[PDB]
């Protein structure tokens, strides 16, 4: 018997990135995992790095950000790289929510993949925030303001727990210096609970573009889904080396080159793009409370996709109607991004209104009832 | 969804000759553009089958509908990777396009169903 | 003589029926006093909670009202 | 030594009120009582050690 | 509707029960006693089961020989067993061969030779079954059940006894022991079949007249057990099925709780995989097992004793590797008794109980055993409206209070044997006496 | 004392509602019997004992 199967460590290894059984049909869209784990494995040697030259008190990490760019080595490409990469994490993010969406990776038998992602999302969106918020320019600070005070609405305690969050009575130094000690953290639960949806996916094996089994016809891990990361690899370094080296502050928000001024507000609060779907979806309600319940809805909700979707054919390959369902539920989930980051004016606050509505009634209403006719036209189409 | 489900609701609608009238010219269209005849899969060949009802529906084939399920998987799957469309005889045509597992696994669910039915019996 | 055995399916759902499901009513009722307790005995050192619960229980509320006397508060 | 239906000597172990009440009562005291203190010890230890994460003196000054 | 068990008693206080069947051309007439193995110490241990043997070595008029064709001369056949509470010895003959049977049982009961020539004899033949019923897996399962269930106390001695009593087992203790035990207030002559009551009295009244009345005449089974939770592992890996027996202390022939132990006990039911109907059946440790083929077999039991009992289960699996989950699935069944059972459960229970305790009497070697069983336990036959009556008092709530003293969090006697490796521990398996989510 | 067993420690639900109900009655119990010993063994020493002078 060969090493690699025999010595139980190397099996472990072996079971997962090399003799693991994969469909021979996997498309381009199964890139993403394997570019999520190059995001996260560029974050963490970025962000380590950074943490060696950042200072986590508020009278100093402004400037120790200025440091990182202007005195350290190299400094500037970490601070961008890190940066940058942040907002790939999340282009990376949603694009493998969205092939797990089409292709119906949600469907028994990977409801616990599924489940525990949505879980990994959640920690991105707190880690990416968190890391925000240690610049302490001003969307630094005002970022944090407005959005540990949605906190404030959980009834009774609210109050209390944003004073417990904050460390004081606002945001500033025990916030900063707490959240530097939790986003170092946060980023290693992250990895734990990404290699806990692989070993959950790994009783089933991936699914494919066509929504069948792939028992029929396996194929290695490597060498040929190395060698295919491999293209997306250069795909997305390529991306990545136009943003990092030529535009480093085409994502960015000019304001948070400003230092922290409780004093003064900014223009307009928004938090990071990747972020503004969920801002929309909470300027919606109007109520504070249900603005927030709304918004951690709109994340929670796709815990129900294994249940509302009632197809008996796994995968949007072959359903035109889902798929046409699919591209509105997509377009809308941008248009709430954008307004996400419009002013508060007409006529945006109906629209906004509307697409939330739109949001909402895919997971409840559409997909449920599209699922159901196609099942239908299927059976009555085939006879 | 259950086979079962799908199957009793088409029956209700291919009763109501209304009903017929209008659905089934649309569901002919519809299995039309969805395109799965294009990669030579019959309809039955795209229902999930990681349920234990239809791996055992699945266990239940004669053994030449097994066969050919396998070579219709494979050959799809083969399809798919290259990106491309069968052609000639790999097309499904609408004929050869039977629901050859439905009877199977409306079996299987016909005893699951009268199994939990019958555990929640009450003596009168 | 008897034809047919008699019975009925009593309704269902996710193998739950009421019968069980009436017998199972008492233990959520004590697991729900243990979250209780246990969610409060967790938050007793919370402000609010003694301020808000735990100094208007009768009797027993006394042990909440504590004051710092004003000589030997900094703050 | 060689019959195996003749159960070993269990006379210097066996409870005579072994089937009582009383007797099971007794253990899950025990039981109990460990819970009891675990759980206040938790408590405390939860309450005590997450309070830094409230104002700090100087804060509060 | 059966024919009534008519009853007379003699002057020395032996019973006579009696149930007439004019439809069958057989009777089984046979002499049920109130005595057996418990009945023995420590030093004349296997006793009863020695006498059974020596019954039919002879007796006073009639030598081994004359006795064998004597009854092969009737044409029926003779039996006998020996159990702990109850020695039975019975006779099936043809209609008109009664008085010639009943001749024969009340000789080889009072009137044996028990020759020292005959006990030598025999001495080797007990010798040789010690080594014999090592076989008989379900009986090495029971017995070792009952050793450890009542660890040192009179139920927990086996029927054979121990090597050492049958080398050292005399005439004298023989004789001394059926003086004691066979007596006429504790034995019932009990008539199935083709028989009249009256005629039976009469025969009685000719061959049991003489028989000793003991001094405190008690009434019929009337009896202190301290039950052990206890194992016993037997592992033999070279053994292909795994045998396992789980028992708490159960309910006597008396007890308040018989009925509703035996509804616990049809709760949780039976399995076969070799039978057809078995996978089909309600039961849901029956579906568990089932789907997971995870036994061969599996046999609730509800055993009582005058004083005691043992409930239980035995379960047969060739599943090596997952009788730590046939043990879980079984114990959670019954944590279920206590926490779940409603009238669903309960009345499917009663239904399949009310046919089957009456099912069970198809011939009349059975009916016999059930009178002179009834007869011996309880002192009276119960009639099927009285059963039907007590099953009809058994409600899920009963069940319920039942299984929460009886079985819930309660210990265990269990006893396995064969390839065991896969049986978790003590504490494990008692464990799941409770559930946590309760 | 089968009544106990049987309100108190039978159904786990009411054995972990027991536990807790007590470690809640303990903890603060203990709080105040500890602060009182505190007190006497460290008589005269505290600042609760010579803050009356001020
Ligand atoms: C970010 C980091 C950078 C890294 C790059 C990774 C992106 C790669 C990826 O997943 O997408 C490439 C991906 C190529 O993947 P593939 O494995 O060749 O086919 C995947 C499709 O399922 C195959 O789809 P198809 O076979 O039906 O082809 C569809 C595609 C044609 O696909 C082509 O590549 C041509 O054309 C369109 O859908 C265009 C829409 C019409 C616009 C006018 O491009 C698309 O097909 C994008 C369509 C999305 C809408
Ligand atoms: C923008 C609107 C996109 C709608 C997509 C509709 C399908 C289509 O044409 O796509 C091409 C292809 C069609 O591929 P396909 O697998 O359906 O068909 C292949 C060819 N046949 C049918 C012959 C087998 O679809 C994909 O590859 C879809 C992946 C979806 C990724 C979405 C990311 C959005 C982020 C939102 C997060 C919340
Ligand atoms: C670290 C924090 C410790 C918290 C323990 C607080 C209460 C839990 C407890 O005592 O468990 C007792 C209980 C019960 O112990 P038990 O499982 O031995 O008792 C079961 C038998 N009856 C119900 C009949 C008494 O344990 C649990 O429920 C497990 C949780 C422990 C973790
Ligand atoms: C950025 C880093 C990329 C640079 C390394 C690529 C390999 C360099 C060339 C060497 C090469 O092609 O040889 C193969 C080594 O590839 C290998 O053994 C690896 C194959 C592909 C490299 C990385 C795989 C990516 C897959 C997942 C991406 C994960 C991203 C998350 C961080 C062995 O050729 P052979 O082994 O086929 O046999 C053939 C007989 N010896
Ligand atoms: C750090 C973030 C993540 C990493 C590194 C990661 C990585 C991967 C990898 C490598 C795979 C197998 C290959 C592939 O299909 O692309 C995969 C599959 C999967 N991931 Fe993720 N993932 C991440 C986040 C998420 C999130 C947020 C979700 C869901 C909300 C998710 C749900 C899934 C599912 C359902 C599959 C199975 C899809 C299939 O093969 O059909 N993952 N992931
Ligand atoms: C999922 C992994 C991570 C994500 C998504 C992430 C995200 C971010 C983001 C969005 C920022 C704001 C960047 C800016 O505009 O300047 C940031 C800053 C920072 N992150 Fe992370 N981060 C990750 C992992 C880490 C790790 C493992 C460390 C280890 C300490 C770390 C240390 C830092 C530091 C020190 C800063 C402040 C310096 C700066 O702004 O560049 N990060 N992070
Ligand atoms: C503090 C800690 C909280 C622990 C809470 C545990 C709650 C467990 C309740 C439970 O298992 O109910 C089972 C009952 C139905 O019964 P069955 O089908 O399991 O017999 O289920 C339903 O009735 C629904
Ligand atoms: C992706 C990052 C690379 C590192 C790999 C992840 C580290 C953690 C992986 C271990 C978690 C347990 O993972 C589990 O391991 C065993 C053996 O390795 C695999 O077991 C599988 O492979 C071996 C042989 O290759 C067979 O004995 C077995 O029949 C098969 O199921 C499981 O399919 C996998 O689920
Ligand atoms: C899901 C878990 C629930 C949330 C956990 C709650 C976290 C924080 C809660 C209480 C923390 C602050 O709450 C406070 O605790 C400290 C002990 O730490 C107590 O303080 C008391 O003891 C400490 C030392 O033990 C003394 O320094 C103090 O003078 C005295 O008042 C306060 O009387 C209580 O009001």
């Amino acid at each position: 018997m060969a090493l690699r199967k025999k010595n139980s460590l190397l099996n472990m290894a072996n079971s997962y990135v090399l003799d693991s059984p994969q469909p021979s049909n996997l498309n381009y869209f199964w890139n993403f995992g394997s570019l999520l784990a190059l995001c996260l494995v560029i974050q963490l040697a970025t962000g380590i790095t950074l943490a060696m030259h950042y200072t986590s008190h508020a009278s100093l990490a402004f400037d120790s950000v200025e440091h990182i760019m202007r005195d350290v080595n190299f400094g500037w490409f970490i601070r961008y790289a890190h940066a940058n990469t942040a907002s790939f994490f999340f282009i990376c993010i949603y694009a493998h929510m969205g092939r797990n969406i089409y292709y119906g990776s949600y469907k028994t038998p990977r409801v616990l993949p599924w489940s525990i992602g949505v879980i990994i999302f959640l920690l991105l969106i707190i880690t990416a925030f968190m890391g925000y918020v240690l610049v302490f320019g001003q969307m630094s600070l005002w970022g944090a303001t407005v959005i540990c005070n949605l906190v404030s609405a959980i009834p009774w305690l609210g109050e209390d727990i944003v004073h417990f969050l904050w460390g004081g009575f606002s945001v500033g130094n025990p916030t900063l210096q707490r959240f530097f000690a939790l986003h170092y953290l946060m980023p290693f639960v992250l990895a734990v609970f990404a290699l806990l949806h692989l070993i959950a996916l790994h009783t089933a094996g991936s699914s494919n573009p066509l929504g069948i089994t792939s028992n029929v016809d396996k194929l290695s891990m490597h060498p040929y889904y190395s060698f295919k990361d491999l293209i997306t690899v250069f795909a997305f370094l390529l991306m990545f080396t136009l943003f990092v080296f030529f535009s480093p502050d085409k994502l960015g928000h000019p304001d948070n080159y400003i230092p922290a001024n409780p004093m003064v507000t900014p223009a307009s609060i928004v938090p990071e793009w990747y972020l503004l779907p969920f801002y929309a979806i909470l300027r919606a309600i109007p109520d504070k409370l249900g603005g927030v319940i709304a918004m951690v809805a709109a994340i929670l909700i796709l815990l129900i996709l294994p249940i509302v979707d009632r197809s008996i054919i796994r995968g949007n390959a072959f359903k035109p109607i889902s798929k046409l369902l699919f591209g509105f539920f997509i377009c809308n989930f941008l248009l709430l991004g954008v307004l996400g980051q419009v002013h508060i004016e007409p006529p945006f606050i109906v629209l906004g209104q509307i697409c939330t509505i739109f949001y909402f009634s895919y997971f409840l209403i559409l997909l449920p009832m599209v699922s159901t006719i196609e099942n239908i036209f299927f059976y009555i189409g085939s006879l | 969804a259950s086979i079962t489900s799908v199957v009793k609701t088409s029956e209700l609608i291919l009763k109501s000759p209304l009903l017929s009238k209008i659905v089934v010219p649309l569901a002919k269209t519809y299995v039309k553009f969805s395109g799965y005849r294009q990669l030579g899969f019959k309809m039955n060949d795209l229902i999930i089958e990681e349920t234990p009802n239809m791996q055992l529906a699945l266990r239940r084939l004669p053994p030449t509908e097994s066969y050919d399920r396998v070579y219709r998987l494979i050959r799809a799957t083969q399809f798919s990777l290259s990106h491309k469309l069968a052609t000639g005889n790999d097309i499904t045509k609408p004929e050869e396009d039977d629901h050859y597992l439905i009877p199977y696994i409306l079996d299987v669910e016909a005893e699951a169903f009268e199994k939990d039915a019958l555990d929640n019996l009450e003596v009168v | 003589y008897v034809k047919k055995p008699s019975y009925k399916i009593v309704p269902h759902f996710l193998g739950f029926n009421i019968p069980t499901v009436s017998k199972w009513i008492p233990i959520f009722g004590i697991w729900g006093a243990a979250a209780g307790i246990g969610a409060l005995f967790l938050i007793e050192g919370v402000p609010r909670t003694r301020q808000d619960i735990l100094s208007k229980i009768p009797i027993i509320g006394e042990h909440w009202i504590r004051e710092i006397p004003a000589s030997d508060n900094p703050f | 030594g060689k019959s195996t239906y003749k159960i070993p000597d269990f006379t210097p172990y066996l409870k005579k009120d072994r089937n009582t009440d009383a007797n099971r009562l007794f253990s899950y005291f025990m039981i109990g009582s460990f819970g009891m203190l675990s759980a206040a010890g938790a408590k405390a230890t939860v309450q005590d050690f997450l309070s830094n994460m409230s104002a700090s003196a100087d804060v509060l000054a | 509707v059966s024919p009534k068990t008519r009853t007379s008693n003699l002057k020395n206080g032996l019973t006579i029960a009696s149930e007439s069947n004019p439809l069958v051309q057989t009777a089984t007439v046979g002499v049920w006693i109130d005595a057996g193995s418990r009945n023995e110490n420590a030093y004349n241990n296997g006793t009863a089961h020695f006498f059974e043997h020596l019954a039919f070595k002879g007796t006073d008029k009639r030598s081994q020989h004359q006795l064998e064709l004597d009854i092969e001369n009737m044409g029926g056949h003779l039996n006998a067993y020996t159990s702990r509470e109850s020695t039975v010895y019975y006779a099936k003959s043809f209609k008109d061969d009664v008085p010639k049977s009943v001749e024969i049982l009340a000789d080889i009961l009072q009137h044996s030779k028990l020759a020292e020539s005959a006990i030598d004899r025999e001495r080797e033949v007990i010798t040789r079954e010690l080594e014999e019923v090592n076989k008989q897996y379900e009986e090495v399962v029971f017995d070792h059940l009952h050793a450890t269930a009542f660890m040192n106390q009179p139920l927990g001695r086996t029927i054979l006894g121990p090597r050492e009593n049958i080398q050292t087992i005399t005439n004298t203790e023989l004789r001394k022991f059926i003086t004691e035990n066979y007596t006429a207030d504790r034995m019932v002559l009990v008539g199935a079949g083709a028989v009249d009551h009256d005629a039976l009295v009469e025969l009685a009244e000719k061959y049991f007249s003489h028989l000793p009345s003991s001094q405190s005449p008690v009434p019929l089974g009337t009896p202190i057990p301290n039950f052990v939770g206890s194992e016993v592992r037997l592992r033999d890996d070279t053994m292909p099925v795994a045998h396992i027996a789980i028992a708490v202390e159960g309910v006597s022939w008396t007890s308040e709780d018989y009925y509703t132990a035996l509804v616990a006990q049809a709760i949780i039911g039976n399995y076969d995989r070799a039978v057809g109907t078995s996978r089909h059946q309600g039961s849901r440790l029956s579906n568990i097992v089932s789907e997971n083929n995870l036994a061969n077999s599996f046999q609730s039991f509800s055993t009582s004793y005058s004083d005691t009992g043992l409930w239980g289960i035995y379960l047969t699996s060739e599943n090596t590797t997952q009788i730590d989950d046939l043990v879980h699935f079984t114990l959670k069944e019954w944590n279920r008794l206590s926490t779940s059972v409603s009238n669903l459960q309960v009345e499917r229970a009663k239904s399949q109980l009310k046919a089957g305790l009456l099912l069970s009497l198809d011939g009349t070697t059975y009916v016999a055993e059930d009178i002179g069983r009834q007869l011996t336990t309880l002192g009276r036959r119960v009639t099927p409206a009285e059963v039907e009556a007590k099953l009809e008092a058994v409600t899920e709530h009963d069940v319920r209070a039942w299984a929460q003293k009886t079985l819930y969090d309660k210990d265990i006697a269990l006893v396995g044997l064969g390839p065991i490796e896969g049986l978790y521990d003590y504490n494990r398996i008692r464990n799941d006496m409770s559930m946590m989510r309760w | 004392a089968t009544t106990f067993y049987n309100v108190f420690v039978k159904r786990n639900s009411a054995f972990v509602a027991t536990i807790l109900a007590s470690a809640f009655v303990f903890d603060m119990t203990f709080e105040t019997a500890i602060d009182n010993f505190w007190d006497r063994i460290n008589a005269g020493k505290q600042w609760k004992d010579i803050r009356h002078k001020y």
